[PDB]
């Protein structure tokens, strides 16, 4: 037997042969199993044991292992994995399955093999800087998905049969990029016809994708580069055409006759076999964080969620934690939080569908941090799409029709509203936009679907998306002596579809200006860029978050994701008379004096906001406090969009409902 | 056979989900119980996709070895009491039926099938009418009615579970010194609890949930349900029950029901507008106005 000290010295003048030796491969497996079983973090809890426990619960087929953990301890194995992926991964999958069969015996009846997904590889390359020295090694490459072939079954253990000797050949592992070539018989001793051994075989899922370089990475004015990526089983359909992705994989080469024929030199083709996939569409928090999905939670994190969810005033802290560095504008923050958490969709007897998402509009003076709030919402949301003004078209926010280059049949392609299904679409400068482009979202805002009838395609899509829009008033500035209908160009059909409207006014006030200036100067002071040091960095970065954020942002992201995924509150016991009276009063005080369209569509927004406030508390039933808070929000959103003449009377008239 | 709800006419996951004993032992009404059930199914070796198939079309190999899988795994989660022996009847090329499933189908047929005095009279007439529907299902010629009863039982158990989770999450059960009160005034589908059998179903769910609770007490429970059309509460008293798997040292003549004498004592002394006319003396119909005072008197009545 060998020791971790003995793996340092190498023989055979090649690392692959050194790894594949029988004596070395027995020490490697034992060391990998010890790493899997005995690793503990700072708090003292084994992480891979918990991951294995969750694997069986979720009926998963893959295990995620961080490269930093295996590099910090047993760094020689980390170097071996870095240089020689193919041989290390076969052993590591086997040891992973052996470790898994210590928590779930008889798990082989569910899945027969456990795959390992590597995460947080240190060195990141671009497609432009790939050379021949990276051949047969693990690489990390960012790109943009362009085209996807589709899922087909592929042979796994290939068999052959020869007729004159009737010989059956042993199973062959297919390279997945090179056809199995066999010409010699162990029995026939000569060339013979070979069959595929019809039936009695094992298949795998296979797919192929093309990655172009991201426009941000490409130097301005230069042509992009592309490469081909092969996705095997458990990795199919994860990436979608149009998204931006980061892939960790193995860089390989193969001989192509056409490439040699056209160029005129013995050049080879290259392709990447994908190992790990991470989505980066809309994510600017990629500067930090560890893992393949930063919106996923562990068991202790869920327990912490349920612990902090029962504190009184959780809603106040959640609201205060929205865009902490922006000063004031608490109504905007409340509307943003309500939109982010969202309502509950409904279907009554399978024939009547009711939408459950909140849309927000921000109409305000220039220089009031609306765009920064939109950027914060983009960063925090799980799925987010951004658009602005004249840069969007009718079919750029909807589905488009294209001729498939391969199949040559008319096909549907995605858009901004489809890329943000169960997400958020943000539209900055929503008033500086063509009417034909603006009117394309009428169906998606309410019916949450898209219908296309073009070139023989008659289909209906699904876009369960929420819209937060920012606009400027006529003349660039809001006239408080005029009603709303003469401060904007939008008509009733599009104004009715919005749930919350926030009018932002800039007024002269010495104390307010002094406080805002002090806050902004302190913020600029804070953000100036000037045990293990890598954790000293974390503690210093947490100290700065302590002042202005009641809860950390990374915790809040997982909190929002868990709340949206798991909770579905109901409305069993509530006061119908109060809501009916509020709706009737709001309808009466609109035609008499007002220019804010109120229909039945605004009655349901109160219930949606109540369900959102219930979601904020991780409660399964809506209480009276949440409904009262929703009524107060709706009433304050209507009173503050009036003329200065009647605002004082309307506020007094509507004040009886919001007694608390 | 097993203490599972309609095993041979539904999936395995459904049988484990809608069982009183499993729910009591694992607390499935919240997320932790569901996660524990998923972990159990993962450990046992049955894929989650296979456990959700119909019993007839379930994999033959899994069905053959179900007994060993139960025996070797059920002990870890405290569910070793679900294994028992029963009676199964088969007639030709038709299919097997157990006694438990038959009685649940009959009870489902009893429960649902087919100026306030007339309103109560029509309800009682319909309850009388359901008797012949349950009677017809005992004849071998009428099997479609038995299948209809099975479907009705599944729907009824789903509704009972849905109401019970709402009762348990909002803490509607009030712990008084002498008894525990539960009054259902608001919510959906309160028109199913106008029948005594459905209220007994919900009470059996709640008592089963309370018996396996670590809290050691034997207080009787009171369950009240409103009917808007009649403006009357239907009120039932339920006796406590020992845990199913508990030893025989406490075994005796079971806990006695003392609600009949208390109700008669309160009714005789005061001119309350109560109706004690059912065969079961523990079920009464009290007008809406009299509920809150009457219960107060019960608090001082004693014998509970
Ligand atoms: N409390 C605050 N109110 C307004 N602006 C603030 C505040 N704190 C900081 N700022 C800064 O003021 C600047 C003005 O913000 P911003 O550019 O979003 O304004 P805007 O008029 O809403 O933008 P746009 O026309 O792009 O929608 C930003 O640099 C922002 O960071
Ligand atoms: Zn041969």
């Amino acid at each position: 037997e060998l020791t971790l000290e003995s793996l340092s010295n190498v023989k055979a003048n090649s690392y692959s042969e050194w790894i594949t030796q029988p004596n070395v491969s027995r020490t490697i497996a034992r060391e990998l199993k010890s790493f899997l079983l005995e690793y503990t973090d700072e708090t003292g809890r084994s992480v891979y044991g918990a991951r294995i426990r969750t694997l069986g619960e979720m009926n998963s087929e893959s295990l995620e292992v961080n490269y930093r953990h295996l590099a910090e301890s047993k760094a020689i194995l980390a170097l071996f994995l870095a240089k020689c992926p193919e041989e290390m991964l076969k052993i590591f999958d086997l040891v992973a399955m052996e470790a898994t069969e210590l928590h779930y015996p008889d798990y082989a009846r569910i899945h027969s093999e456990i795959h390992v997904r590597i995460s947080d590889f240190p060195t990141i390359y671009s497609l432009r800087e790939l050379r021949e020295s990276n051949l047969s090694s693990l690489v990390r490459v960012t790109g943009v998905v362009t085209r996807r072939t589709g899922v087909f079954p592929q042979l796994k253990y290939v068999k052959f049969n020869c007729l004159k000797c009737g010989s059956i050949l042993g199973p062959f592992f297919q390279d997945s990029n090179e056809e199995i070539r066999i010409s010699f018989c162990t029995n026939c001793k000569s060339k013979g016809p070979f069959r595929v051994n019809g039936e009695k075989t094992v298949y795998r899922n296979y797919q192929r994708v093309t990655l172009q370089e991201a426009p941000g990475t490409v130097p301005p004015g230069r042509l992009p580069r592309h490469r081909e990526v092969i996705l095997l089983a458990d990795l199919v359909d994860v990436s979608k055409p149009g998204e931006e992705v980061e892939v960790t994989g193995i860089y390989k080469n193969n001989y192509d006759g056409n490439l040699n024929a056209k160029n005129g030199f013995p050049v080879f083709a290259t392709i990447i076999e994908a190992n790990s996939i991470k989505r980066r569409e809309g994510n600017t928090a990629n500067e930090g964080e560890e893992g393949l999905d930063v919106f996923s939670w562990t068991e202790e994190e869920e327990r912490e969620f349920r612990k902090i969810s029962r504190d009184r005033g959780i809603i106040d802290k959640i609201i205060s934690s929205m865009a902490p560095s922006i000063y004031g504008h608490r109504d905007i923050k409340t509307a943003v939080a309500c939109s982010l958490f969202g309502g509950v969709p409904k279907n009554v007897n399978g024939k009547h569908s009711i939408r459950g998402d909140i849309n927000v509009l921000l109409l305000g003076d220039p220089g009031t941090a609306k765009s920064q709030i939109l950027k914060y919402v983009e960063k925090t949301a799980h799925r987010a799409v951004f658009a602005t003004g004249q840069g969007a078209s009718a079919v750029g926010l909807t589905a488009s029709v294209r001729k498939d280059p391969i199949t040559k049949e008319w096909t549907l392609e995605g858009g901004a509203l489809v890329l943000a299904d169960k997400g958020v679409c943000l539209i900055d400068e929503f008033d500086k936009m063509n009417d034909q482009d603006r009117t394309s979202i009428h169906e998606a805002m309410e019916q949450q679907s898209i219908s296309i009838s073009k070139a023989g395609i008659v289909t209906t899509l699904q876009a369960r998306c929420s819209i937060i829009a920012a606009a400027n008033p006529n003349g660039g500035r809001y006239n408080s002596t005029l009603p709303l209908a003469q401060n904007v160009s939008l008509t009733e059909p599009i104004l009715s579809r919005f749930d919350i409207l926030c009018v932002v006014r800039d007024l002269v006030d010495e104390e307010a200006d002094e406080r805002l200036a002090t806050f902004v100067v302190d913020s600029h002071v804070r953000s100036h860029p000037e045990l293990n040091a890598r954790q000293r960095r974390l503690q210093r970065q947490r100290k700065k978050e302590e002042e202005i954020s009641p809860i950390p942002q990374e915790l809040l992201m997982k909190y929002i994701h868990y709340a949206r995924t798991k909770i579905y509150p109901k409305l069993h016991q509530m006061d119908m008379d109060k809501v009916s009276r509020v709706y009737a009063d709001l309808r009466r005080e609109s035609i008499s004096t007002g220019s804010f369209p109120i229909t039945v569509r605004h009655l349901e927004s109160i219930l949606r906001i109540a369900e959102s406030f219930a979601k904020m508390r991780l409660s399964e039933f809506v209480s009276s406090y949440d409904l009262d808070r929703a009524i107060k929000v709706v009433v304050d959103s209507f009173v503050d969009a009036q003329k200065v003449s009647v605002r004082r009377q309307l506020r007094r008239s509507f004040a009886i409902y919001t007694l608390g | 056979d097993y203490y599972l709800f309609l095993l041979r006419h539904s999936s395995l996951y459904d049988s484990f989900y809608y069982s009183n004993y499993v729910n009591a032992k694992l607390s499935l009404w919240n997320e932790n119980g569901k996660k524990r059930l998923h972990k159990m199914f993962a450990r046992m070796g049955i894929p989650l996709s296979t456990a959700q198939e119909t019993w007839l079309y379930m994999d033959h190999s899994i069905k053959r070895e179900l007994g060993i899988i139960f025996d070797k795994n059920l002990d870890r989660y405290g569910l070793q009491d679900i294994i028992r022996d029963g009676f199964v009847r088969t007639l030709g090329y038709r299919g097997s039926i157990s006694a438990s499933e038959f009685v649940e189908a009959l009870t489902a047929l009893l429960e649902v099938g087919n100026n306030s005095a007339q309103k109560l009279t029509n309800l009682r007439k319909r309850w009388v009418s359901n008797f012949w529907l349950s009677w017809d299902a005992l004849d071998d010629r009428k099997v479609e009615l038995l299948n209809r009863g099975i479907q009705l039982a599944q729907d009824l158990q789903r509704a009972i579970f849905n109401t019970g989770v709402a009762i348990l999450e909002k803490k509607l059960i009030k712990h008084l010194r002498i008894y525990r009160l539960c009054v259902l005034q608001d919510g959906p589908d309160l028109d199913l609890y106008r029948n005594p059998l459905t209220l007994l179903r919900l009470g059996n769910w709640l008592i089963e949930c309370c018996a396996e609770s670590e809290d050691k007490q034997l207080l009787p429970m009171v369950l009240a349900s409103i009917d808007e059309n009649t403006d009357t509460y239907l009120v039932a008293g339920l006796t406590p029950r020992y845990p199913r798997g508990l030893d025989t040292i406490h075994t005796k003549k079971p806990i006695l029901n003392n609600f009949s004498m208390a109700f008669q004592q309160i009714t005789a002394e005061t001119d309350a507008k109560v109706r004690i006319d059912n065969f079961e003396s523990s079920i009464i119909e009290i007008r809406r106005e009299d509920l809150s005072p009457f219960l107060e008197k019960l608090t001082l009545s004693g014998l509970l």
